[PDB]
RNA sequence: AUUCAUAAUAACUUUUCGAAUCGCAUGGCCGCUGGCGAUGGUUCAUUCAAAUUUCUGCCCUAUCAACUUUCGAUGGUAGGAUAGUGGCCUACCAUGGUUUCAACGGGUAACGGGGAAUAAGGGUUCGAUUCCGGAGAGGGAGCCUGAGAAACGGCUACCACAUCCAAGGAAGGCAGCAGGCGCGCAAAUUACCCAAUCCUAAUUCAGGGAGGUAGUGACAAUAAAUAACGAUACAGGUUGUAUUGGAAUGAGUACAAUGUAAAUACCUUAACGAGGAACAAUUGGAGGGCAAGUCUGGUGCCAGCAGCCG
RNA sequence: AUCUGGUUGAUCCUGCCAGUAGUCAUAUGCUUGUCUCAAAGAUUAAGCCAUGCAUGUCUAAGUAUAAGCAAAUACAGUGAAACUGCGAAUGGCUCAUUAAAUCAGUUAUCGUUUAUUUGAUAGUUACAUGGUAUAACUGUGGUAAUUCUAGA
């Protein structure tokens, strides 16, 4: 048969479950960004938790050793183009202090709300699922969407909307055309 | 899965005092014959000779259960339907 | 050994015929278009008036068959056809809804008094098309209906697909029916045919189906009530010894 | 508004008599373009005959606005006529479909002829007479 | 099995060829020729993957038949035809000429060469010794059988081969200083020059090898096929001339240079 | 490293091979001579392979401590047989071989490996199943053809099942694809096609249930709708609670084009498609472990709840 | 790199039971709108199987008088049947048996066979021989019946 296509789960559940302190810490993070599931901010949990286990071990080499000096360069660089790390932070054990927010921070939704464009966290969500931002020249639907820092520039309403430019929506039409049917007595 | 052969009611252990309603099945497979557990009230209604149960364990790998002196079973499904869709009145059974 | 020693009862064109009720749940169906529908994928036009029993063989899976139709006019005479049945065949419509004074009333009652097996049908599902998609957003409806009142039923066959009314017609030959307790504790026959005799008896052969019949045990007909037999013989003869009890209510 | 076809990565291929190249279109405020309407622009371009023109393959981008495609241009249309799979030729107009019966049917048919030696105009007379 | 078996399955294919996962469930077998299975590479991956002068493997097959492709000066048809080290594959039409050789990554590389190297091709002498009638022979690393030999040849050493008329026209000892390049191994395609060489007898034996840039390694006897005096090839060299880099060296390269 | 490669001498042999074959072209010299190919053939080398073979490595059991040698067990000499080595087999001879560093016997709901799950580290449990190797085609035995088989979509016999019949006879092997019965807690369509991947043949063309396409499919995995924003009234340090107004959009339907072997669907798009936006999210809980009720009605140690304490 | 409830009048221990998290681990219940991707009669019975299909093959180049078709007096296009040659030992399915056996890594043939591919290689012994030969075909037949086959 033809070869198996691989596949991997993409988050993890905390192993203590009604623990309170926890409950209400996620809460705030849920109300202050606008998402609607716990799960994603297991998503994002799990992807730091691979990546102070990356950084964790190579810091048990030695200096100069030529594997730490390879990844170790290619780690930081990958954090800094979104802009996770700070330019000034640009060193391994800087890795080790990263925390959520600073992950949640380069999501699509905030940033269209930080630039203006959106009056809140849950009106920006609605207007990129609605398909009415683009960056670049793509229209991009996902709220999840990390921003590089060249790309902040180009975030913009698409051609293809109003707002944007083009004609009225079904509804702003509709009125119309029955208002003037009816002045079209 | 097993065949009901008959209805019985169980004294629990003291200090509880309560009749619990069970009933003695063989299983199509082996022969064996056991007593199982008819959660949820008045469900006993829903049960009758010669039905055909399904049957689970009882939860504590194969010790008893809390007052009930040696029944290591509870019925789930009878004649294909399940006893929690019938209690709470989502299905109908039909006879046979 | 055990498996073969039940399916003999149905064994071959010496055995038993399987006896099949079909009952529309709709005025709009007529009975017969479904016994037309299923015949076809029988394979032989020989196979296929003015009355409601039918007896035919299935040479193709070597089966026999008893058809019933009841007359959907009388409450009382529906459920006295199914009583008897191994199979029930109910037909659906996608056109016109199931109605809640009659057409419940009868899958309710049914199943209240036992039922030995059960296949649902449709036969007019064509009759709303636009695309075979529009299709099968009824169809979906009405299994789910179905299923409400017979929940091992995943399955509604539409018999104006070559396929599925030959899966219809191989699973009555091939597959042996459920049992009814009170019933098959008894004995029971379907006449075949009824003659009298002069101060008057009464005459009928047929095939025994319970657990049998003895000469002194007393016999039920639902209509008139108990009587009494003075013979038994088989197409041996046994009469009545008369060391029987009789038509008495009493001590 | 105006369609801008574009073409890239081309390559020369004498061993088959053709240019093969990447088709790329821009076409705001319209869904796509047809195949054919492609193959009329690319002949006038490369300064070729309609039918030496084949074109296949098109997705459009999400969000709508630009396809790609892949192209092909014969030298003749001898040459396109003997290179080009059957199945095109239909879509443009230069073959016919053939009337094949049914794959089941085909297989059914030498199955029994297999259990007749030889050409069978003997045992016909045989069965006539039986 | 019963005998031969005629199917590869893909997964299983030599990893150099480079074919995708999941276009297909089976690969191009070769089929019998000159050259191991497990080091050749079929006419169809040649012409699909690496040219990309055909779409399918139905293209490859009408380019073939209309005697378009000759592989040391023959014309070959059989779509699976195992070419191999040091052929030469000629497109007429187009006027092209290849040698197969390795990069220093060790796949094979699309290498083009001038019409005039196209004349001949290097063999790797595999044995030597005396036919019926007391006629001497050797045998070279692709198959051919070449009667009478010069007297002092003998095996490991390598010979120059005209592909008209099939002789000998030269040959190179084995010895310390020549050029050689690795055909195996961990350290297939890099180039150097023989420092010294082990003698174990009933063993492997091993050469120390030592590059431009001095670094050193070690491979068995059986990988190592001699090219050339010291800074004379015989042959022209693929793209890099065989220098092994550091991945840290790579990345500056690329995105520094080239990578503008 | 050889009684190697190879050469020589005397013979043997029921006497191996050493072209009575086919396409295209029609040149040279005064009826002789000539080109480019196809198919065969002896031996050597090469390639795709096969057979045998060295070293080290395996789960539970002593309520298995001695095992093998009649009827090959360990070794020697000669022969037979084999493609070939060898107790592989035969004749004669010797009395050996394994073991508390666990032999021999018993069990496995035991095909081996690459691997999988869970991990601070060290570990524990699993691997019928997409790749590699082995074995089998109801159970045992035997054999023909052939480079290659102890072949089962080849044959022969016996054992167990089982089909047709004019009762004389004849025929059989789904642990290939689809499908049926049985079993059971437990698993899909008697569909379309050689367009792709590759394989076979005298072959570019024929064939391929190998393979691909669609149908069924909450096994497991990725992304992600179920509403956003003003005004008014009231309260409050720009945030809450309720009367009212325009905007935005895909679920779905559909002209068309694209996709495809032909289709379906995705991506794109004219027209249509929100005010209880009825275009209505569920599944488990509220004494403790363990997030969350001194609320209100019923009932009678009963019906019931309860993993545990109750 | 984490634990909590239960033996007493109350306490500190030993010790187990219950709780907690995962599973490319199966089954089952309730519920189910969109896009990409995807396992699937192994477990019990290596149990039994109706029907259809899964293996054939021709080039300029072995054999043509079809009484086939289509239009250079031996033949000459296309082409059924049949002879000849090659293939059917690959693929696909399953896990019953099997515990120094299979298998893994590592070796050997100075211990042997090898269709096919590729390269070499036979001056040494009639202007072209037989039927001790036949298929397809023509024609006469047997049997309830099969991919039965006899006589000329």
């Amino acid at each position: 048969p033809r070869a198996p296509r691989t596949y991997s789960k993409t988050y993890s559940t905390p192993k203590r479950p009604y623990e309170s302190s926890r409950l209400d810490a996620e809460l705030k993070l849920a109300g202050e960004f606008g998402l609607k599931n716990k799960k994603e901010i297991y998503r994002i949990s799990f992807q730091l938790s691979k990546i102070r286990r990356a950084a964790r071990d190579l810091l048990t080499r030695d200096e100069k050793d030529p594997k730490r000096l390879f990844e170790g360069n290619a780690l930081i660089r990958r954090l800094v183009r979104v802009g996770v790390l700070s330019e000034d932070k640009k060193k391994l054990d800087y890795v080790l202090a990263l925390k959520v927010e600073d992950f949640l921070e380069r999501r699509l939704q905030t940033q269209v709300y930080k630039l203006g464009l959106a009056k809140s966290v849950h009106h920006a969500r609605v207007l990129i699922t609605q398909r009415h931002i683009a960056v670049g020249k793509q229209i991009v639907n996902i709220p999840s969407f990390m921003v590089r820092l060249d790309s902040e520039k180009h975030i913009d309403f698409a051609p293809t909307s109003p707002f944007g430019g083009a004609r009225p929506g079904r509804v702003a039409r509709r009125n119309a055309a029955r208002k003037a049917e009816a002045s079209g007595e | 899965k097993g065949i009901v052969l008959e209805k019985l009611g169980i004294e629990s252990k003291q200090p509880n005092s309560a009749i619990r309603k069970c009933v003695r099945v063989q299983l199509i497979k082996n022969g064996k014959k056991v007593t199982a557990f008819v959660p949820n009230d008045g469900c006993l209604n829903f049960v009758d000779e010669n039905d055909e149960v399904l049957l689970a364990g009882f939860g504590r790998k194969g010790k008893a259960k809390g007052d009930i002196p040696g029944v290591r079973f509870k019925v789930v499904k009878v004649s294909g339907v399940s006893l929690l869709a019938l209690w709470k009145e989502k299905k109908e059974k039909p006879r046979s | 050994l055990d498996s073969i020693e039940n399916r003999k009862l149905f064994e071959g064109k010496n055995g038993a015929a399987k006896i099949i009720t079909i009952v529309p749940l709709v005025n709009d169906l007529d009975p017969l278009d479904i016994l037309y529908k299923l015949l076809k994928c029988a394979d032989d036009e020989g196979i296929m008036d003015s009355k409601r029993i039918f007896n035919v063989h299935i040479k193709k899976f070597k089966s026999n068959l008893k058809i019933i139709i009841p007359d959907m006019t009388n409450f009382l005479n529906i459920l006295d056809c199914a009583k008897v049945a191994d199979f029930v065949v109910f037909g659906l419509s996608g056109v016109q809804e199931v109605d809640e004074e009659f057409g419940e009333q009868i899958i309710r009652a049914l199943e209240l008094q036992g039922i030995a097996s059960y296949i649902g049908v449709i036969s007019n599902l064509s009759a709303v098309h636009e695309k075979e998609k529009f299709q099968l957003d009824v169809k979906q409806s009405l299994e789910s209906y179905f299923k409400h009142f017979f929940p091992s039923e995943e399955r509604v066959y539409n018999l104006e697909k070559n396929s599925d009314a030959l899966n219809v017609l191989r699973t009555l030959c091939q597959r042996l029916p459920r049992s009814i307790n009170w019933r098959d504790n008894r004995g029971y026959v379907v006449a075949d045919f009824v003659d009298f005799v002069e101060s008057g008896d009464l005459v009928i052969e047929g095939t025994v189906r319970g657990i049998g019949f003895n000469a002194n045990r007393l016999v039920h007909i639902p209509d008139f009530g108990d009587f009494q037999l003075n013979k038994i013989e088989k197409i041996t003869v046994f009469e009545s010894n008369m060391n029987r009890d009789t038509l008495d209510e009493y001590a | 508004d105006a369609v801008t076809i574009r073409t890239r990565k081309v390559i020369s291929n004498p061993l088959l008599a053709r240019k093969q190249f990447v088709v790329d279109v821009l076409h705001p405020n319209r869904a796509n373009v047809s195949k054919d309407e492609l193959r009329e622009k690319l002949a006038e371009v490369y300064k070729a005959e309609k039918d030496a023109v084949s074109v296949f393959g098109f997705r459009t981008q999400f969000g709508g606005g630009k396809s790609v495609g892949f192209g092909l241009v014969y030298n003749s249309v001898a040459e396109a006529k003997k290179f080009e799979p059957t199945y095109r030729l239909v879509r443009y107009g230069l073959a016919e479909k053939v009337e094949k019966a049914s794959r089941q049917q085909r297989k059914q048919k030498k199955n029994r002829d297999k259990k007749i030696f030889g050409t069978g105009k003997r045992l016909a007379k045989k069965v006539a007479r039986r | 099995a019963r005998g031969p078996k005629k199917h590869l399955k893909r997964l299983a294919a030599p990893h150099h060829w480079l074919l995708d996962k999941l276009s297909g469930c089976y690969a191009p077998r070769p089929s019998a020729g000159p050259h191991k299975l497990r080091e050749s590479l079929p006419l169809i991956v040649f012409l699909r993957n690496r040219l990309k002068y055909a779409l399918n493997g139905r293209e490859v097959k009408a380019i073939l038949m209309q005697r378009h492709v000759k592989v040391d000066g023959k014309v070959r048809t059989d779509t699976t035809y195992p070419a191999g080290f040091m052929d030469v594959i000629t497109l007429d039409a187009t006027n092209e000429n290849f040698r197969l050789v390795y990069d220093v990554k060790g796949r094979f590389a699309v290498h083009r060469i001038t019409d005039e190297e196209a004349s001949y091709k290097l063999g790797k002498v595999k044995k030597v010794q005396l036919g019926k009638k007391g006629v001497p022979y050797v045998v070279t690393h692709d198959g051919r059988t070449i009667r009478y030999p010069d007297p002092n040849i003998k095996v490991n050493d390598t010979v120059k081969i005209d592909l008209a008329s099939g002789k000998i026209t030269d040959f190179i000892k084995f010895d310390a200083g020549k050029l050689v390049y690795v055909t195996g191994g961990r350290n297939l395609g890099r180039i150097g020059t023989i420092v010294h060489k082990e003698r174990h007898d009933g063993g492997f034996d091993l050469v120390h090898i030592k590059d431009s840039l001095d670094n050193t390694f070690v491979t068995r006897l059986n990988n190592v096929f001699v090219i050339g005096e010291q800074g004379k090839p015989y042959i022209s060299l693929p793209k890099g001339k065989g220098i092994k880099l550091s991945i840290a060296e790579e990345r500056d390269r690329r995105r520094a240079q080239q990578g503008l």
